Protein backbone atom coordinates (compact mmCIF):
# COMPACT_ATOMS: atom_id res chain seq x y z
CA UNK A 1 0.00 0.00 0.00
CA UNK A 2 0.85 3.50 -0.31
CA UNK A 3 1.02 4.64 3.11
CA UNK A 4 3.63 1.81 3.88
CA UNK A 5 5.85 2.71 0.76
CA UNK A 6 6.36 6.71 2.40
CA UNK A 7 6.82 5.48 5.67
CA UNK A 8 10.10 3.65 4.55
CA UNK A 9 13.65 4.80 5.51
CA UNK A 10 14.24 8.14 3.89
CA UNK A 11 17.60 8.78 5.35
CA UNK A 12 17.43 11.33 8.04
CA UNK A 13 20.57 12.84 9.34
CA UNK A 14 21.64 11.56 12.56
CA UNK A 15 22.08 13.74 15.70
CA UNK A 16 24.78 11.79 16.63
CA UNK A 17 24.11 9.91 20.58
CA UNK A 18 27.50 11.72 21.92
CA UNK A 19 25.94 15.46 21.34
CA UNK A 20 22.33 13.77 23.49
CA UNK A 21 23.37 15.41 26.75
CA UNK A 22 24.17 13.28 29.75
CA UNK A 23 21.63 10.47 29.86
CA UNK A 24 25.03 7.88 29.50
CA UNK A 25 23.24 4.60 30.60
CA UNK A 26 19.67 4.77 28.35
CA UNK A 27 22.37 4.31 24.99
CA UNK A 28 23.66 1.33 26.22
CA UNK A 29 20.72 -0.34 27.13
CA UNK A 30 18.92 0.88 23.60
CA UNK A 31 21.87 -0.49 22.20
CA UNK A 32 21.86 -3.91 23.62
CA UNK A 33 18.38 -3.71 22.72
CA UNK A 34 17.82 -3.49 19.07
CA UNK A 35 21.56 -2.65 17.38
CA UNK A 36 23.86 -5.86 18.79
CA UNK A 37 21.31 -8.86 18.58
CA UNK A 38 21.14 -7.77 14.23
CA UNK A 39 24.98 -7.69 14.04
CA UNK A 40 26.26 -10.24 16.50
CA UNK A 41 23.54 -12.67 15.68
CA UNK A 42 26.21 -15.93 16.11
CA UNK A 43 26.47 -15.17 19.88
CA UNK A 44 23.23 -15.40 20.63
CA UNK A 45 22.65 -18.79 18.74
CA UNK A 46 26.03 -20.31 20.39
CA UNK A 47 24.66 -18.96 23.72
CA UNK A 48 21.17 -20.63 22.74
CA UNK A 49 18.70 -16.91 24.05
CA UNK A 50 16.29 -15.42 21.72
CA UNK A 51 16.77 -11.51 20.77
CA UNK A 52 14.24 -9.19 22.57
CA UNK A 53 11.30 -8.30 20.37
CA UNK A 54 11.05 -4.71 21.14
CA UNK B 1 -38.70 31.72 -15.14
CA UNK B 2 -35.04 32.36 -14.91
CA UNK B 3 -35.23 33.20 -18.40
CA UNK B 4 -31.72 31.76 -19.80
CA UNK B 5 -29.35 33.97 -17.68
CA UNK B 6 -25.87 31.82 -18.12
CA UNK B 7 -22.25 33.39 -17.19
CA UNK B 8 -19.92 33.98 -19.95
CA UNK B 9 -21.09 37.12 -21.16
CA UNK B 10 -19.35 39.47 -23.90
CA UNK B 11 -15.55 38.08 -23.96
CA UNK B 12 -17.09 34.51 -24.19
CA UNK B 13 -18.24 34.78 -28.06
CA UNK B 14 -14.03 35.26 -29.01
CA UNK B 15 -13.42 32.14 -26.46
CA UNK B 16 -15.46 30.12 -28.35
CA UNK B 17 -12.52 30.10 -31.94
CA UNK B 18 -10.26 29.12 -29.01
CA UNK B 19 -12.43 26.16 -27.11
CA UNK B 20 -13.82 24.48 -30.30
CA UNK B 21 -10.83 22.51 -31.27
CA UNK B 22 -9.50 22.04 -27.80
CA UNK B 23 -12.97 20.67 -26.68
CA UNK B 24 -13.05 17.86 -29.36
CA UNK B 25 -9.40 17.22 -28.09
CA UNK B 26 -9.10 14.35 -25.42
CA UNK B 27 -6.63 16.59 -23.82
CA UNK B 28 -9.52 15.92 -21.57
CA UNK B 29 -10.91 13.82 -20.20
CA UNK B 30 -7.96 12.22 -17.82
CA UNK B 31 -9.70 9.65 -15.75
CA UNK B 32 -7.75 11.26 -12.64
CA UNK B 33 -6.12 7.77 -10.86
CA UNK B 34 -3.17 7.60 -8.43
CA UNK B 35 -0.52 5.28 -8.06
CA UNK B 36 0.19 2.82 -5.45
CA UNK B 37 3.56 1.32 -6.42
CA UNK B 38 6.29 2.53 -8.10
CA UNK B 39 8.22 -0.75 -9.47
CA UNK B 40 11.50 0.81 -10.92
CA UNK B 41 6.56 0.93 -15.75
CA UNK B 42 4.26 2.35 -12.65
CA UNK B 43 1.29 0.68 -10.82
CA UNK B 44 -1.64 2.99 -10.74
CA UNK B 45 -5.43 2.49 -8.76
CA UNK B 46 -8.06 3.60 -10.20
CA UNK B 47 -10.80 5.17 -7.59
CA UNK B 48 -13.33 3.04 -9.20
CA UNK B 49 -11.20 -0.24 -7.93
CA UNK B 50 -9.47 -1.71 -10.82
CA UNK B 51 -6.07 -1.96 -11.25
CA UNK B 52 -3.44 -1.40 -14.09
CA UNK B 53 -0.40 -1.34 -14.81
CA UNK B 54 0.71 1.99 -17.27
CA UNK B 55 3.78 3.19 -18.39
CA UNK B 56 5.31 6.93 -19.91
CA UNK B 57 3.39 9.79 -21.52
CA UNK B 58 4.81 12.04 -24.09
CA UNK B 59 8.12 13.63 -22.69
CA UNK B 60 7.08 13.36 -18.92
CA UNK B 61 10.68 12.96 -16.85
CA UNK B 62 10.91 9.55 -14.51
CA UNK B 63 11.67 12.39 -11.30
CA UNK B 64 7.40 13.09 -11.84
CA UNK B 65 5.99 9.92 -11.14
CA UNK B 66 5.96 9.65 -6.83
CA UNK B 67 4.35 7.59 -4.31
CA UNK B 68 0.60 8.49 -3.66
CA UNK B 69 0.73 10.85 -6.04
CA UNK B 70 -2.42 11.33 -8.51
CA UNK B 71 -2.33 11.29 -12.30
CA UNK B 72 -4.52 11.75 -15.26
CA UNK B 73 -3.99 8.68 -17.42
CA UNK B 74 -5.41 8.05 -21.19
CA UNK B 75 -9.56 7.95 -21.25
CA UNK B 76 -9.01 4.88 -23.13
CA UNK B 77 -6.01 2.85 -23.36
CA UNK B 78 -4.45 3.12 -19.74
CA UNK B 79 -1.02 5.63 -20.12
CA UNK B 80 0.06 8.79 -18.66
CA UNK B 81 -0.27 11.71 -19.61
CA UNK B 82 -0.34 14.64 -17.39
CA UNK B 83 0.72 14.04 -13.49
CA UNK B 84 -1.52 15.86 -11.21
CA UNK B 85 -0.53 17.20 -7.78
CA UNK B 86 -1.16 15.20 -4.71
CA UNK B 87 -4.22 14.18 -2.54
CA UNK B 88 -8.13 15.27 -3.03
CA UNK B 89 -8.78 14.83 0.89
CA UNK B 90 -7.20 18.99 0.99
CA UNK B 91 -10.61 20.96 0.36
CA UNK B 92 -11.79 21.61 4.25
CA UNK B 93 -8.66 22.81 4.93
CA UNK B 94 -8.48 25.26 2.08
CA UNK B 95 -11.80 26.92 3.26
CA UNK B 96 -10.19 27.59 6.88
CA UNK B 97 -7.56 30.15 5.73
CA UNK B 98 -8.90 33.54 5.34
Amino acid sequence: DSRVKAMEVDEKPTETYSDVGGLDKQIEELVEAIVLPMKRADKFKDMGIRAPKG
Amino acid sequence: GVKESDTGLAPSHLWDIMGDRQRLGEEHPLQVARCTKIIKKYVINLKQIAKFVVGLGERVSPTDIEEGMRVGVDRSKYNIELPLPPRIDPSVTMMTVE
